[PDB]
């Protein structure tokens, strides 16, 4: 396997917590300790910072995600707000703030349609906002089933299903119920022995990969009522079972995982400063899959790797960022 | 233990060199150093340059010590500000010396929560006063 560095960027001062691709694949955003958001356009073979979003947050910016239409950028901050950045006039301005969490906001994520936005916080809760209007958001659910700091929320690629990962070691799944359209938790995924830092769905939302402070990554499979594999399906809720636990490939906490929806490749970012790439083998049992490491870079960064994300358009292009103050753009070839 | 990121307003109102950086940190309540209260001991420092690892064990005076997380944070920060950034520091309660040792351990090892804690203005000055 090939994991080849293409670019080393750095513009922020201090540590860089998140990187996020614009849906069109040609622009990305980065956020970090310095309370700014950098938007990087590409021209030629040169990535450079084309806009700097300062003064939107009073503390560390932890995570940013572009809305699926590319016109909105949400940023989640330790200051207990989520900023929504839109080019109204405009260049990029902060047109809405979603407050309500008591503590640091750790994660933000958009639904497939763009109509729903989720946040989670160190206040153990998960919030779901409805988008209706140009820059106006009303709250639709405040979900409290976690018992500790919630680290990450991500939406199903297709359906309006939301996944959250917690310091309480679990992962939860949410949907609307038909009668009283209320959002309720419909699953709890338990196998991890410590903080779940990262989750990400596979291409079609039938599988989920998690990573943990416990140094493992885990593949979860959704089993549905008419189940051929003999999996009990109580109350016809999809149940998620852990069908794979990749152990011993990670010496410190794994802080993020990304599951490429174009190639099915899986990428991890680790407190031991390495970036690892995994693929499902060709003879993989569906109910006990084998994922093996097809290339690694144990010296990817000089410090903790905090985030990885596959380009949603350029298959094999991977972006990472690190406590070491850099952003790196890689290309993977099998 | 409460959340590492939060401080109660009441408080507000080789191996040998590591010990020297940590032995005189003042406790955040009593008027003594952590060495003077046997909370830090040279023999509870385990330093592995062969792997860029520093592991420090600290013993709270009472097993229900409400200050344990703070004491660990101040040890972290002192070392964060004195060692080359190539070093991974681990600060843990001495095994069996605190009722909630695992919970206090887990918070100190969470680099995000530790980072949020140091952006709590009140917490950060309590720490600075301790490690000066």
């Amino acid at each position: 396997g090939r994991l080849i560095l293409e670019h080393t960027l750095q513009g922020h001062k201090g540590r860089i917590w998140g990187v996020a691709w614009h849906p069109k694949g040609n622009v990305f955003a980065s956020c970090g300790e310095d309370k700014a958001i950098r938007i990087w356009s590409l021209t030629g073979n040169t990535w450079s910072t084309k806009t700097i979003l300062s003064d939107g947050h009073k503390r560390t910016i932890r995570e940013i995600r572009w809305s699926p239409c590319g016109q909105y950028l949400a940023s989640a901050s330790f200051d207990a707000t989520t900023a929504i950045w839109s080019k109204s006039s405009g260049e990029f301005e902060c047109n809405a703030t979603l407050e309500g969490h008591e503590n640091e906001v750790k994660s933000v994520s958009w639904s497939r349609s763009g109509g729903l936005l989720a946040t989670c916080s160190r206040d153990k809760s998960v919030w779901i906002w409805e988008v209706a209007g140009d820059d106006e958001f009303e709250c639709a659910a405040v979900l409290n089933p976690h018992t500790q700091d919630v680290k990450r929320v991500v939406w199903h690629p297709t359906k309006d299903i939301l996944a959250s990962a917690s310091y309480d070691n679990t992962i939860k799944m949410f949907a609307e119920e038909p009668i009283d359209n209320d959002w309720d938790c419909t699953a709890t995924l338990t196998s991890h022995t410590s903080t779940v830092w990262g989750i990400d769905f596979d291409a079609d939302g039938e599988r989920l990969v998690s990573c943990s402070d416990d140094t493992t990554i885990k593949i979860w499979r959704a089993y549905h009522p008419g189940n051929t594999a003999g999996v009990a399906t109580p109350d016809q809720q999809t149940v998620w079972k852990c069908v794979c636990t990749v152990s011993g490939q990670h010496s410190r906490a794994i802080y993020d995982v990304s599951w490429c929806k174009l190639t099915g490749l899986i990428a991890t970012a680790c407190g031991d400063d390495g970036i690892r790439i995994f693929k499902e083998s060709s003879d993989s049992k569906p109910d006990e899959p084998t994922f093996e490491q097809i290339t690694a870079e144990e010296g990817a960064h000089d410090q903790d790797v905090n985030s990885v994300q596959w380009n949603p358009v350029v298959a094999g292009q991977l972006i990472s960022c690190s406590d070491d103050g850099t952003i790196k753009i890689w290309k993977v070839t099998e | 233990p409460t959340d590492i990121e939060d401080i109660n307003p009441n408080v507000y109102d080789d191996k040998r060199e590591i010990f020297d950086l940590i032995r005189n940190i003042n406790d955040p309540e009593h008027p003594l150093t952590l060495e003077e209260l046997h909370v830090v001991q040279e023999d509870l420092i385990r330093i592995n340059d062969s792997q860029n690892s520093v592991h420090i064990s600290f013993t709270p005076t009472i097993p229900h010590c409400s200050m344990a997380t703070l004491i660990g944070l101040s040890i972290r920060v002192k070392l964060l500000r004195s060692l080359p950034p190539r070093f991974k520091v681990t600060v843990e309660i001495t095994p069996g010396t605190h009722a909630s040792e695992l919970a206090v351990n887990k918070q100190l090892a969470d680099k995000e929560r530790v980072a949020a804690a140091l952006e709590n203005n009140h917490l950060a000055e309590v720490i600075n006063q301790c490690i000066a």
